[PDB]
């Protein structure tokens, strides 16, 4: 339910969840591409401050 | 539309200098750059139109590599065991269909790509036909003598060059 | 999609078949109106000699 | 009102009815539009219409129910059935339908179906969950079809010789190899007569393709069962149409566990019509024959089989040979090792006024052990071994003289000992 | 020869022809300020021998369009605006274009 | 879920399963799409799918895995395999594959392969570095195939006479030259029965081309091994398809060091289908035969050999002669000096109810010294020299009377002295 909870993880688990086909995966990856960030990062400051 | 693609592939000007598989690959590259211009992102796609009769059925290349840059054409090795990829390079899959190959900008870029391809084809044909006469003497009128070099007519679309 | 069943034929099936016939007539009339509108909006117009 | 009473009635009663209804001058048009206008008038003053026929599904989606007497041809008499019935009852091409129908309004001209009543002589509930034709398991014929009537007429001896040379059973394939001028028409007529007199429970169907019309009219009212025929008067399109019609009718009937029997004449003409009607595939042999052009005829001959679940289908298609062209020759070569029961009728015996001209030496049937008993088979083999050293005409006259005195094949066999 | 609405207009750059589609008609919603092309009409001012192979060749290669006269209608001078609707009427027998 | 349990099960259990799964009306369509929808439903509610079959690579690049019971035909039941597997495991046409498969999403309709498990009944590691078929060194047959069962039934004596006239071994080429009406079907059936009862380790394959469907269904469930057959019901395209399928399967199996045995009937019909399916090369002889049209059949007959490295391939193809046409005649002439073991079945003895009708005088096998022992060969030569002055029917009945009393060929030989 948070973007930062999605940036720090890869899509190997995304396809594990059922009903996650080409549409959703491509949409998420293109949205994060337009946003510049990458799918799968490494940060320790999480979540500040929630 | 397939009838028009046919009419084109069978009604080419130089059937010899431009073989059938060459027309196929030229149309494929033209429709590929058309589909590239379609999407705002950068994603490489071949059309693989049925060479003999049928219409197109595009694909979507994804370039298996651990990188993430331009994720439209990115698939990590670890997250690729699904769909029985199991490979390092060549994940050219059919995730993308519905190509439009007849609108205005697509037709213009296809005409441009066809011009480029027939020019490349005639160049390759003339060079690998008149290269056999590399040791012997060649006779022919000069097209035009420029400063850096001169260009010579050798026959049917046959060009040679002599340096300054 | 399964309007048709079977029980107490003598009158239940009679009423169900009457309803199915009404449904088929309605569908045919709708298809007729569709085709009429199609051939009206797609007929070649007369412009000038 | 029912349809068949007005279909199979003479046109004179139709003219009288149309004149009594106070209508336009009726006798000035086809029988088709005559009966169409008669049904329209009877529906305008009367109750719902009751129609019947065989269903054909086009590539368009809807269906046409056509009658048997018009050889299932297009016209005002057809019945339009929407794809909604084909989705509800899951109809198929060749379904024998009979039920209620209504008159058409503007935009339409065919009588639309209101409610089906009998589908292939069966209830729609029983026909819903059924078994497909190709999904059945073919087998060899077990119940032999008795062709001897028992009266021993002047011509039934032909059928007797047939029982002597080719034991026919439910599910067998019969190929009558006979040149022209040989007398196969009355042979098939007598076969149909005997098989309807001895086995009236199984449906009997005959098919005359590229045949003279006089024979069509004289056979359509001499034997039982619907006599569907596509004479040479029409192009090959109607021939392939009626071929599909009859084959789908037979498939549906055998799917409903009914012993179907088809009489096809001739198969070479049907294959020629197929060759000229289906588009060419490029490859062409001598005689103007295509490769795929024989695929559909082959299928048509292969549809016959003995179903293990219920019922069977027995086709008897005659191959016309010795015409001069190469079409018939290559067709007979392609169909030689196809049928499991050949019957050769040499013209040498026919031209000598010796009927039936039957080449008993070259005729035979495979797996006849499953159709006849033990001592019957032994007597048949003894007779075959006795007749084989003889020629054709001499053996034929010997068999005729030995069969004329007796009335039953059993007494014939015991007297031949 | 009869006049056509093909998008083959010579003696004009591609920038001016960018407002038209492949059928030679401006897209619905493309504004125009000054005198510009909006309907790609051409008429054959010459003889017969206009073969389909020649058509597809001229569409890609070859010299300029021989017999056109550039009878295409342009928006009058000074008047501007944004196109919002296009209507087409075709005589029987003539196949309708993709915009129709 | 495994595929074969649903493939070789009767369609009734499939109908029951599809009705229990709460699906659409299933019995209204082919067995193919029935099992396709059943697998789709079981995958939607269940685990991965387990499929198997034989692989065919098209000119397109991908591959299709097809089942044996449908004679390797296209349909919803095929398995799509990407060229990535053909690049990784270096697949080839005719590879027997079995492994895990997944359901298709939009854009696709065939079950895509997930992971191979068994390739030609072997591990992919062992199959990676292997030896090609044509790279092997052919040789003569050394291990003789014993066709005598030992019980001495009423019909196994046929096989006995076969052992008397044509010693068959692993890697031999058998040509059965017999006119129609001669009784070769049950002969091949008994041969298959004996060779499966005596040698159950070697794979047995039969092929019925242009054959009646009833024989196909009665042979597909009477003998061992997958009975692949392309009846006359389909065009020649399916015939050449199944020919390549079976030949590539045999090539892969013999490359995996397995004794493969093919039974082909008939070879003249297969060559005719080849002639009409492959484009013509201009040169045409009498009977409508092309020059290159026999190249592929020739290859098919030449594939059989005795491999020195491991395993062998023994084909037994029967040539149908005496039909009237010239196609079969020129085919038998071209294949006369081709097979190294001919077996002639004259119809003169068959029509006399004397089975098996075997022309022992014209039959023989080359290099039989490498299949039989010394005294066995001496007794065979003595018997040949004794029978040769006799005719055909008399020699046949003499052999029948001398073999009926004995139960084993050894006691027969010693009693013939
Ligand atoms: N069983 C029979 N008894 C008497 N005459 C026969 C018999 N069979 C055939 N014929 C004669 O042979 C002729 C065959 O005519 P037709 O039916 O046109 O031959 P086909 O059916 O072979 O074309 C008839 O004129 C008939 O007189
Ligand atoms: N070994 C045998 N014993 C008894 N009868 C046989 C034998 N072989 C063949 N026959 C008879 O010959 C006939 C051959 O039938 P079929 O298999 O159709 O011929 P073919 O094998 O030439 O195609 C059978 O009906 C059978 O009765
Ligand atoms: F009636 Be004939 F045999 F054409
Ligand atoms: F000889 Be049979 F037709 F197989
Ligand atoms: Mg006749
Ligand atoms: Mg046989």
């Amino acid at each position: 339910h948070y973007i930062g909870d999605l940036v720090q993880r890869t899509e190997v688990e995304l396809l594990k969840t059922p009903n996650l086909g080409k549409k959703s995966l491509t949409e998420i990856k293109d949205v994060l591409a337009s946003r510049g960030l990458s799918l799968g990062m490494r940060l320790e400051n999480w979540p500040p401050a929630s | 539309m397939n009838k028009e693609i046919l009419a084109v592939v069978e009604a080419v000007s130089n059937e010899k200098a431009l073989p059938r598989e060459k027309i196929f690959e030229a149309l494929e590259s033209a429709l590929a750059t058309a589909t590239k211009k379609k999407y705002e992102q950068e994603i490489d796609v071949r059309v693989q139109i049925d060479r003999k009769s049928g219409d197109f059925d595009t694909f979507r290349r994804w370039l298996v590599v651990d990188e993430v840059t331009q994720p439209t054409k990115e698939i990590t090795l670890e997250a690729a065991r699904y769909e029985d990829e199991s490979l390092n390079l060549g994940d050219y899959v059919e995730d993308q269909i519905e190509s439009v190959t007849f609108d205005r900008i697509t037709t213009q870029t296809a005409k441009q790509v066809i011009v480029q391809k027939v020019r490349e084809a005639e160049r390759a044909m003339v060079v690998d036909q008149f290269r056999e006469h590399e040791g012997e003497i060649i006779t022919g009128v000069v097209k035009k003598v420029n400063r850096d070099n001169i260009s010579l007519d050798l026959g049917n679309n046959a060009e040679a060059v002599i340096l300054r | 999609r399964w309007l048709e069943l079977g029980l107490t034929d003598e009158e239940k099936q009679n009423q169900l078949e009457q309803l199915a016939e009404q449904y088929d007539e309605l569908k045919h009339e709708f298809e007729k109106k569709l085709e009429a509108k199609r051939r009206k909006i797609t007929q070649g117009d007369d412009l000038a000699p | 009102m029912n349809l068949t009473e007005l279909k199979n009635t003479p046109v004179s009663e139709l003219i009288t009815l149309g004149e009594n209804m106070g209508l336009e001058n009726l006798a000035r048009m086809r029988k088709q539009d005559i009966i169409f206008a008669i049904l329209k008038q009877h529906a305008k003053s009367g109750e719902d219409i009751f129609g019947d026929g065989v269903l054909e599904i086009l590539q368009d989606g809807f269906g046409f129910l056509r009658s048997a007497d018009s050889s299932y041809l297009a016209g005002p008499d057809d019945i339009y059935v929407s794809p909604s019935q084909i989705r509800r009852f899951n109809l198929r091409t060749g379904d024998t339908i009979s039920g209620k129908i209504r008159p058409p309004k503007e935009g339409e001209r065919y009588f639309a179906l209101l409610k089906v009543n009998e589908v292939n002589f069966d209830k729609p509930e029983n026909a819903r969950n059924k078994i497909l034709f190709e999904n059945l398991t073919p087998l060899h014929a077990n119940s032999r079809l008795r062709m001897e009537r028992g009266n021993g007429s002047t011509e039934d001896l032909t059928a007797r010789v047939l029982d002597l040379a080719s034991p026919i059973g439910r599910g067998q394939r019969g190929l009558i190899v006979a040149p022209p001028k040989a007398g196969k028409t009355m042979l098939l007529q007598n076969i149909a007569q005997s098989i309807a007199y001895n086995h009236p429970d199984c449906v009997l169907m005959v098919l005359l393709i590229d045949e003279r019309p006089e024979e069509v009219t004289e056979m359509q009212r001499l034997v039982k069962g619907e006599v569907v025929a596509s004479t040479f008067d029409e192009p090959a399109s109607r021939h392939v149409q009626v071929a599909e019609m009859v084959i789908e009718k037979a498939k549906r009937l055998v799917e409903h566990k009914k012993d179907v029997i088809i009489l096809l004449d001739s198969i070479t003409r049907l294959a020629r019509a197929y060759n000229t009607v289906v588009p060419a595939s490029g490859k062409v042999l001598t005689g103007g024959v295509d490769a795929n052009a024989l695929h559909r005829p082959k299928r048509f001959f292969g549809a016959a089989r003995n179903v293990e679940e219920g019922g069977s289908l027995t086709i008897i298609a005659t191959a016309l040979i010795d015409t001069g062209s190469k079409m018939d020759e290559v067709i007979y070569e392609e169909f030689k090792g196809t049928g499991n029961m050949e019957l050769h009728l040499s013209r040498k015996i026919a031209e000598k006024r010796v009927f039936p001209a039957i080449d008993y030496n070259r005729s035979g049937t495979r797996k006849e052990e499953l159709l006849t008993t033990q001592e019957e088979l032994q007597k048949m083999w003894i007779l075959r071994k006795i007749i084989h050293p003889m020629g054709e005409i001499d053996a034929m006259e010997f068999l005729i003289n030995k069969l004329a005195m007796t009335k039953t094949n059993d007494d014939f066999f015991e007297m031949m000992k | 020869g009869p006049e056509e609405i093909t998008a083959d207009i010579p003696n004009v750059g591609e920038a001016a022809l960018s407002k038209l589609d492949e059928s030679g008609i401006v897209y619905i919603g493309a504004e125009v300020t000054g005198g510009d092309i909006l309907v790609g009409k051409v008429t054959p001012k010459g003889e017969t021998q206009l073969t389909p192979e020649e058509k597809l060749l001229r569409a890609i290669f070859g010299e300029k369009a021989s017999d056109v006269k550039d009878s295409s209608l342009r928006v009058p001078n000074g008047v501007s605006g944004t196109v919002i609707d296009v209507q087409v009427f075709t005589r029987d027998g003539v196949e309708k274009d993709k915009r129709a």
